[PDB]
């Protein structure tokens, strides 16, 4: 499963452009589910500001992705059984990926939208960079006692030469 | 501020170098290029070449930077103007 | 005592996580849609969920569509992936 | 076409450096401005110790 | 493509002119703070040296 966010300018207005789009899409064939997506507009400045974000940004679509696929990785390690459940607990804002993407909503509590770009691109780093540093610290401790719980278990293993 | 830089290379070049202006500053360059009234020697080989002139013009020097990579990549020689 | 509040975390976690990754992407079209389009913006931020028997014909669709604007494309373009799970 | 293009990059360097200016001025304005309120301010106090201190003697 | 170059030109137009507004206003902006900062400086350096004499 997968979608894409697209943008383009209206004739006169915004609704112009996506009446053709979603149209083409759906009733053509079903090329795509189609529809407007949420976002706002946000504290705008010069070309030299724009230019760093867009490599800035860059570098922090691989970190955060980087920081999303982790945790997802670590629910696969703490669930060694209900492996098949792993898509019921990875969820976000209590439903599954294809719900949210669809239904997402810009939370203007935490990236309030009078402020800069800059300043709203430091808050999502900020953010998941604590993420980062508490699944360093979670599996720091995990890890090490799954190795001894299994040290334990590969003591008590085998016949009477090995248990 | 607003800034420019000129430079020449050999002509063939000119439009794979304005597509990629405009691929890595994302739709966003202005520049103008204009074709020498004779081909000019190369320095090394002695090859004249009908090189061509271009100029490109921006804000700031993140941009300068972006232009100057592209025509590093393209081996076009810059100058001061 | 571990595996509880780890699964508890790691579900805050990844919605947090994949909420600001959306951000992320949000402003990646947000400022891209500036630079290739100017200030006078009217933009509309649109979603699509490709279906998989037709994603090249959407593709080329989407190029007519979008033509007459200039991997590339001559509309702003970016995807999301579900298969974070492996 | 070229032409125009020219002359948006002359008068967009020049409508630049007028709003900069524009905007200097008013900052040197009100610069000025915030000194002479404060005097008028300065100016009532010292008149308040001086009764004060006719007041007292 | 002249009418891609008359895009460009329109384009280079509107991020000027935000620019020049973002300077603007960052200019503005340090003029109501050094405004309420020079005010408040004076008035208070010469109301103290009155009420030390006082």
């Amino acid at each position: 499963t997968e979608f894409w966010l697209i943008s383009a300018p209206g004739e006169k207005t915004c609704q112009q452009t996506w009446e053709k789009l979603h149209a083409a899409t759906t009733k053509n064939n079903n090329l795509a589910v189609s529809s407007k997506f949420n976002i706002p507009d946000l504290k705008v400045g010069t070309l030299d500001v724009l230019v760093g974000l867009s490599d800035e940004l860059a570098k922090l679509d691989a970190f955060v992705e980087g920081v999303v696929k982790k945790v997802a990785q670590y629910m696969a390690d703490v669930l060694e059984d209900s492996k098949d459940k792993v898509q019921e607990n990875l969820l976000a804002s209590g439903v599954d990926l294809v719900t949210y993407i669809t239904r997402f909503q810009w939370d203007m509590a935490k990236y309030p939208i009078k402020q800069s770009l800059k300043n709203i691109s430091e808050i999502i780093a900020k953010g998941v960079t604590q993420i980062d540093n508490d699944l360093k610290s979670r599996a720091s401790a995990y890890n090490n006692l799954k190795g001894n719980l299994q040290n334990l278990e590969r003591k008590n293993a085998g016949s009477l030469l090995t248990r | 501020r607003l800034g420019f830089v000129a430079g020449v290379i050999n002509r063939e070049r000119i439009p794979t170098f304005e597509r990629m202006l405009w691929r890595v500053c994302r739709g966003n360059v202005f520049l103008r290029q204009a074709e020498i009234e004779n081909p000019l020697e190369d320095p090394v080989t002695g090859d004249y070449v009908h090189k061509s002139v271009f100029i490109i013009f921006f804000q700031g020097d993140q941009l300068k930077n972006r232009v100057k990579k592209i025509c590093e990549g393209f081996r076009a020689s810059l100058y001061p103007c | 005592k571990q595996f509880g509040p780890l699964v508890r975390w790691l579900k805050v976690n990844f919605s947090e996580a994949f909420i600001a990754w959306i951000h992320i992407k949000a402003l990646r079209v947000f400022v891209e849609s500036v630079l290739r389009y100017g200030l006078p913006v009217n933009f509309q931020a649109m979603l699509l969920q490709p279906n998989k028997k037709s994603v090249k014909k959407l593709r080329e669709v989407l190029h007519e569509l979008y033509k007459h604007l200039d991997e590339y494309y001559p509309y702003v373009y970016y995807k999301i992936d579900c298969n974070l799970l492996e | 076409s070229q032409s125009q293009g020219i002359q948006q990059l002359l008068q967009a360097e020049k409508r630049a450096a007028e709003k900069v200016s524009e905007a200097r001025k008013r900052k040197n304005r009100r610069l000025k401005q915030a000194k002479e309120e404060a005097q008028a301010e300065i100016e009532q106090y010292r008149l308040q110790r001086e009764k004060e201190f006719k007041a007292k003697e | 493509s002249d009418a891609d170059v008359q895009k460009q030109i329109k384009h280079m137009m509107a991020f000027i002119e935000q620019e020049a507004n973002e300077k603007a206003e960052e200019i503005d902006a340090k003029a109501e703070e050094e405004f309420n900062i020079e005010k408040g400086r004076l008035v208070q350096t010469q109301r103290l040296k009155i009420m030390e004499y006082y």
